[PDB]
């Protein structure tokens, strides 16, 4: 992606 | 050209219109400076358009660059 | 009030008859329309065109006062939009109208009642432009309103207030002009009063700059800086206990003798606010033994009740 | 007062289906989709540092600048420094793009660079490749467009023409230059590209360039800053920004902060909960915000969204521009970005940095707990403030990318989802902006999270997304989030509204999309919807039925599953649902189920026949939209059995015969659209292709509801609204009219002989009715409906009923007379229709709803308060249509052979009185059972009952007058007449007024006798007078003779 997304299960 | 004047818009604009009213000699130079300030401000200048247009009509001020800048701003098209 | 409904109905009918259609009569009509209460949408929208298309300064001023007073009743999306555009026209008038009197009056008319709609992004941008106005009083009022709005829209107010704090501090420190430093210190006092949350983290630098100015070798600047330190004493909330000693030393040094240009009234006021804020009691009496003598001598010397 | 009565009156036929035309909203061109996703496969790092040797062009100061990539070359020796700096730069780039082939050139030669570029191009021919150049150790580029490199012995600087460089490189690539006169490089590159374009006749946009300085400008030589300043900004934006902050005069606002403290800052760039990670996240959000606000949407999507490396490079490039501006240096990019050094968001960046690092002394020395910066909370608060009054399509809020950035974490994710959903509720433009900003992949990723609190916000957001853009079904199926939505729908505890939204999401997912159809068939959707079919929610039932119909759209597997689950039988209940919208959804489901038989077994033949028979009894449905869906379902039946229906049609020139008779009924429909669709469908049968199939826009019309805003307060509740004020003004006028009429009645009734006007109509006036309040009188002719005025005296409108020549308009009524009134037109055959905008200046005749009734002429007696509608005529039954539900509620037997000539009812009570041609006047009470509805049956006349009117007073009196012209006053509590009178031997028409007891009688000899109930003589006006009417409030009388003349009388 363009941005790192955390804490998605 | 090199600085930011989004803050001092009134501080510069009000003396410009007053100078235009009080002196026909500096109409060209004042209009050029105002046009440059408009080009720098962009959409933030929409506030002063009514008053300035009123002054231009009061003094038949027809500046090509100022007119095209205002037309582009009211159109919303950017360049 | 036997028939207040009938009385108001008759008055409104007469007002509509008058306003449907010289100069002094219109001035009187606007004063009447703004004087007391009434029961007004088409009139507001029509007067919005009226004060735009009126070259008379008195007519424009009376229209501005009437609009501000009539906008007191301020859920309809249509009416909210109407009030928003009315306020937008009011603000563009208050920014662009050459008449400083009318600009100050409308800006003052923007009271706490319009805070909700004033917190909008466009209105905040207009206020930001207005803060750099020629009229220093209009500038002070603008900064007061912006500081009051620092709680409703912190994301848009706090950074701009920080930048204006930067400019005010550097203006005070560098400008060696009495009038400019007067306006800078007054601006700092207004910012302290209206944006305590913004200034609280910057208490140390603001106080240090004020101290350095206070130690320099005009009465307006010194009175304004004393008012500012008093307000900062209230704002800090025990965060300036380190600097109480220096503040006490300088305030008593200027307090003794009347040769100082600074006013003993503001000096005593800021001393009291400092004491109340930082809880410095008895210890000043012990450290400075002339304090009681000076304060008691003021009761025999000073004549002003304040 | 009498206002409350007006207020608590249902407005029949005034709802979304009636006002808004039924049709699908046109889908806008959704350009938010990404055209392509490029990847930076490889990175080239050319480092012409020339460690230990100063270029002759510049004579550096004794301190000069010695930090290159945060490494001091002179400390560790020349070659070791060169290798270490190369490795460090590779690591810095890997921080942003770890997955890339990094090849480092250290003081390379022309052949070495050529071989590297050719190798990298061969590795990635059709993908972007980064070319990094650092010309600190070589002389400035020449005006000719050459870049200096080293020879083998490192004794001479051998130039390298840019034309050759771009020749070795391909079209897809990006270049980064860090030299004093990179502006010259950029200009030469563009000029050579123009030369290539000129040559091509007999690779400009694709190439991306970043430059350290303008051609004339020189790189800063301040000792404090690193020499590798532009690259440091592009690689370590947080480090360089913190260092730049620690040098400005703003440091005076936070004493005790020093470069050493900045160096010993805690935290990593990845752990966002740490100080360094928090600063990095804030910086990314702020730079993205500035880019979105300043740059146009197309360039923003092309730059900051295409690929991670380019997006990060430009996000850091904005900081590079701001930092380099203070040192008389203007970084240059090949796509000219408008300046962003003055944007207000940088002030927020400084404030956030100052707040965040002000705790560093205590963090390092005392060791306090890092309190998270309030930057995101404040920005979300500002977004909320904008939303509070951002209804108008003003400038978009500056915090949309901020919301996107805060969506990534969990600390403020719930609030961010709430605010984002509230923003989407604003409208399709808001949803389009949220899609353009790049929210789709993240809102899709949220489906993987198992947090149950996220489900309502997610379904609300996704429902809005699908309502605007329907192409998201493919991505939803690919992500397998339909399992998330199925679990949401399979939760009884979840509120019905969110369950309805989930059903809508599934419906749009399965809308004409085979992959989604079979995915949901595998997903137990049929059973789930059947379980949630009888929920006490009209919207939920409607959308569940729509989804069930859509699932088995040309899908035999879903049809078989429904057959096993008896879905058709379970859906049979919804055909009797009070809500026409739910009925329409059920009809659509049944038709779609029928349409995909695909020649299955005799069981399928039998079940299809059963569904057809069940849908056959919905012919007598009030709602024409429901009947249109009936036509569509029967069209599915027709296309399934074309040969059989053709045989049935040829027979006349037992199932299909009954269906064809039903289709004939639908063809002969009062509604023009329904009749036209039915006639076209039937005409397709005779000439027996696929083009004859027609799909209604009901599904998209229902989908438009979620497109419209929901959360905001409805307009009707609004107290200060113009519409409410207008209704109040009309109610005030109505109250005044009622009071004035009451005053006139109390003053008594004087002789009425004044003639306001006399006009002539094209046709015979059949029946006349006055609007209760507005001065409009409706006069119905044989083939037209005139609307005259008794005040202005002019012709307003001229309508055409459209009924055949044989039929006739018998009676009329003014529905919702208090305000927003309608006109009821009931023909003698059964066609009942509603007219709107009948006497307006800027509007034309409009038909709201129409439906065939039943099946003397036709008799109607409207009751506004209860909303019930009854039609009577030649049939021996009196039906009670309920306008609210559009269904027949009761069909009381009349128990008389003769036709019902007149009918009336009493308000607040059930005293339905029905005159008959034989002379008897029956009365029915609907409160008891049907067989006991009849209460009294008295017979004292042998003639057609001209008008069996009833007084609205509690002591209702039935003033029955027949063709014999004899008046008998019956009562509902007595078996015999109370008063008997004989007025005219041969009577043709009569009319009565409830408020004023004036019995107006006609005469063949032009006499107009106006008597009282007691029979006292009042007036005998001298002119087949077949039409008289009285105003409900005023003592006004209109009399129409056999000639087409209309008059209005008044009592002085």
């Amino acid at each position: 992606r363009v941005f790192f997304m955390d804490d998605v299960e | 050209e090199s600085l930011d004047f989004t803050d001092y818009a009134s501080r510069i604009i009000h003396p410009i219109v007053r100078t235009l009213d009080q002196s026909p000699e500096l109409r060209s130079t004042a209009m050029d400076t105002l046009s440059s300030l408009v080009f720098q401000l962009g959409k933030k200048y929409q506030i002063f358009i009514p008053m300035v247009n009123k002054v231009l009509v009061r003094h038949r001020i027809n500046h090509q660059r100022y007119d095209v800048l205002i037309c582009r701003i009211v159109k919303g098209y950017t360049l | 009030p036997q028939l207040k409904k009938d009385i108001q109905d008759g008055l409104l009918k007469m007002l509509s008859l008058v306003l449907m259609h010289d100069v002094g009569s219109i001035t009187l009509a606007l004063r009447t329309l703004g004087s007391f209460e009434f029961e007004l949408t088409q009139f507001v929208r029509h007067c919005a065109d009226h004060f735009l298309n009126s070259e008379h300064k008195e007519i424009r001023m009376e229209a501005a006062r009437t609009c501000s007073r009539l906008l007191t009743p301020s859920v309809s999306q249509t009416a909210v939009q109407v009030v928003a555009d009315v306020l937008s026209k009011l603000l563009v008038v208050g920014i662009t109208d050459p008449d400083p009197d009318i600009r100050y009056c409308v800006l003052a008319s923007l009271d706490e009642r319009f805070d909700a709609h004033l917190a909008q992004a466009e209105n905040l941008q207009a206020l930001f432009v207005a803060l750099n106005d020629q009229v220093f009083e209009i500038r002070e009022l603008a900064i007061c309103t912006v500081g009051r709005l620092s709680s409703m829209n912190p994301a848009f107010v706090m950074p701009f207030l920080r930048k204006m704090l930067i400019q005010i501090l550097t203006e005070l420190e560098h400008s060696g002009i009495g009038r400019i430093k007067e306006q800078s210190a007054r601006m700092l006092g207004h910012l302290v009063s209206n944006a305590p949350r913004l200034i609280r983290p910057y208490m140390e630098p603001i106080l240090k700059a004020l101290i350095l100015k206070l130690k320099d070798p005009n009465p307006g600047v010194i009175n304004n800086v004393l008012a500012t330190i008093g307000e900062l004493a209230q704002v800090s909330g025990l965060e300036m206990r380190k600097w109480v000693d220096e503040l006490f030393i300088i305030i008593m040094d200027m307090l003794q003798d009347s040769s100082l240009l600074a006013k003993r009234q503001v000096a005593l006021w800021t001393l009291g606010q400092l004491v109340a804020s930082t809880g410095y009691v008895v210890e000043p009496y012990r450290k400075y033994p002339t304090l009681l003598e000076v304060l008691l001598n003021f009761l025999k010397t000073e004549q002003n009740q304040g | 007062e009498a206002d409350l009565t007006d207020w608590n009156l249902p407005l029949a036929f005034m709802k979304k289906r009636h006002c808004e035309k039924i049709e699908g909203s046109k889908s806008l061109a959704q350009s938010w989709r990404m055209k392509d996703r490029m990847k930076t496969v490889s990175v080239a790092l050319v480092l012409c540092l020339n460690v230990g040797v100063d270029p002759p062009d510049v004579v550096k100061t004794t301190p000069c600048a010695r930090l290159e990539c945060w490494i001091d070359p002179l400390s560790m020796g020349p070659q070791k420094a060169l290798e270490t700096i190369g490795a460090n730069l590779q690591k810095q780039y890997e921080n942003w793009q770890p997955r890339a082939r990094y090849k480092q050139s250290l003081d390379p030669t022309v052949d070495e660079v050529k071989k590297l570029c050719t190798s990298l191009r061969r590795n990635a021919k059709e993908e972007r490749v980064l070319f990094h150049y650092n010309g600190h150790g070589v002389p400035r580029p020449t005006v000719n467009g050459e870049v200096w490199v080293f020879n083998k012995n490192y004794t001479q600087y051998i130039p390298l023409s840019i034309y050759d460089l771009q020749t070795w490189m391909g079209s897809p690539s990006i270049f980064v230059y860090d030299c004093s006169n990179a502006g010259l490089i950029v200009k030469s590159f563009k000029q050579f590209a123009l030369q290539r374009e000129q040559e091509l006749e007999v690779s400009m946009k694709n190439c991306i360039q970043l430059a350290a300085c303008e051609a004339t400008e020189l790189l800063p030589m301040i000792p404090d800053l690193p020499a590798d300043l532009f690259t440091s900004c592009l690689t370590t934006p947080i480090k360089i920004a913190l260092r730049w902050f620690c040098m400005q005069k703003c440091v005076s606002l936070v004493p005790g902060v020093t470069l050493d403290l900045i160096e010993k800052i805690p935290g990593r760039l990845n752990d966002r909960r740490t100080p360094l990670g928090e600063l990095n996240w804030i910086f990314t959000a702020i730079t993205d915000t500035i880019a979105w606000n300043v740059l146009p949407r197309d360039l923003f999507q092309k730059l900051f969204r295409q690929d991670l490396l380019v997006a990060s490079l430009f996000r850091n490039f904005l900081l590079a521009e701001r930092i380099m501006r203070s040192y008389n240096c203007t970084p240059v990019s090949s796509p000219r970005l408008p300046p962003t050094y003055m944007h207000a968001m940088w002030q927020a960046w400084d404030l956030a940095v100052d707040i965040c690092l002000s705790q560093l002394p205590t963090i390092i020395e005392e060791g306090t707990a890092f309190r998270h910066s309030p930057f995101f909370a404040e920005q979300l608060t500002a977004f909320q403030v904008w939303l509070t009054m951002g209804v108008e399509n003003r400038n978009p809020p500056e915090q949309l990318p901020i919301v996107l950035q805060v969506l990534l974490s969990q600390v403020h994710r719930l609030r961010a989802l709430d605010l984002l959903g509230r923003f989407l509720d604003l409208g399709p433009w808001a949803v389009s902006l949220a899609l353009s900003v790049g929210i789709f992949p993240y809102v899709l990723k949220l489906l993987q999270s198992s947090a149950r609190e996220l489900r309502p916000l997610l379904v609300f957001i996704w429902a809005k997304i699908l309502a605007v853009d329907s192409s998201c079904q493919a991505d939803l199926v690919k992500d397998n989030g339909h399992k998330y939505f199925l679990s949401v729908l399979a939760d009884p505890y979840m509120p019905a509204e969110h369950r309805t939204m989930t059903a809508f999401i599934l419906a749009v997912i399965v809308n004409s999309y085979h992959t989604g159809q079979e995915a949901c068939l595998q997903g137990n959707l049929i059973a789930i919807c059947l379980e949630q079919l009888n929920d006490p929610h009209p919207l939920l039932r409607q959308w569940v039925a729509i989804c069930l119909g859509r699932i088995w759209q040309n899908f035999d597997s879903a049809r078989w599953c429904g057959v096993r689950d008896s879905a058709h039988e379970k859906l049979y209940s919804l055909l009797s649902d009070p809500i026409p919208e739910v009925r329409c959804a059920a009809v659509f489901a049944l038709g779609t189920f029928v349409g995909n038989s695909a020649e299955r077994t005799d069981h399928s033949t039998t079940i299809d026949h059963n569904v057809a028979m069940m849908l056959a009894q919905l012919v007598s449905d009030g709602s024409p939209m429901v009947r249109k869906e009936l036509v569509v379902a029967l069209s599915h039946l027709v296309v399934q059995y074309e040969s059989n229906f053709c045989t049935v049609a040829l027979q006349f020139i037992s199932v299909y015969t009954q269906i064809w008779r039903v289709l004939l009924h639908l063809a002969a429909d009062p509604y023009p659209e329904v009749s036209d669709v039915a006639m076209k469908v039937l005409n397709s049968i005779a000439y027996k292709f696929i083009s004859a199939t027609v799909q209604t826009g009901f599904c998209d019309w229902s989908a438009r509801y979620f497109a419209q805003p929901v959360m905001k307060i409805p307009e009707e509740h609004d107290l200060e609204s113009q519409i409410r004020k207008e209704r109040e003004w009309r109610f005030l006028r109505n109250s005044r009219v009622r009071r004035q009429a009451q005053q006139v009645i109390q003053k008594g009734i004087t002789r009425l002989d004044d003639q306001i006007f006399l006009n002539r109509n094209p046709g015979v006036p059949s029946v006349v009715k006055f609007h209760p309040f507005t001065p409009c009188i409706a006069v119905a002719d044989k083939d037209s409906i005139c609307f005259w005025d008794w005040e202005k005296g002019e012709k307003l409108d001229y309508f055409h009923n459209g009924n055949p020549r044989y039929t006739r308009v018998t009676a009329m009524e003014y529905l919702n007379g208090q305000d927003c009134s309608l006109l009821l037109t009931a023909t003698d055959d059964g066609a009942i229709r509603v007219w709107k905008n009948f006497a307006d200046l800027e509007k034309n005749p409009e038909m709201v709803t129409a439906w065939q009734g039943l099946s003397a002429g036709m008799v109607v007696d409207w009751e506004q308060e209860t909303g019930l509608l009854m039609s009577s005529g030649d049939v021996r039954i009196v039906r009670i249509w309920d306008t609210d539900r559009e269904m027949k509620v009761q069909d009381i037997p009349t128990g008389a052979d003769s036709c019902v000539t007149s009918l009336s009812c009493d308000s607040h009570r059930s005293l339905i009185v029905a005159g008959l041609g034989d002379g008897s006047i029956r009365v029915y009470d609907r409160r008891m059972a049907l067989s006991e509805c009849r209460v009294m049956t008295y017979r004292e006349h042998t003639a057609w009952v001209v008008k069996a009117s009833l007084q609205k007073r509690p002591d209702g009196h039935i003033v029955s007058v027949s063709v014999n012209g004899d008046v008998r006053i019956f009562d509902p509590r007595m078996p015999e007449s109370v008063n008997v009178l004989q007025i005219v031997k041969g009577l043709t028409a009569l009319d009565i007024h409830p408020q004023a007891d004036l019995i107006a009688c006609g005469s063949v000899n032009q006499f107009t006798a106006i008597y009282n109930s007691s029979g006292e003589l009042i007036n005998n006006i001298k002119y087949a007078i077949s039409c008289l009417a009285f105003h409900p409030h005023w003592p006004h009388l209109a009399v129409g003779s056999n000639d087409y003349y209309i008059s209005v009388y008044s009592v002085e």
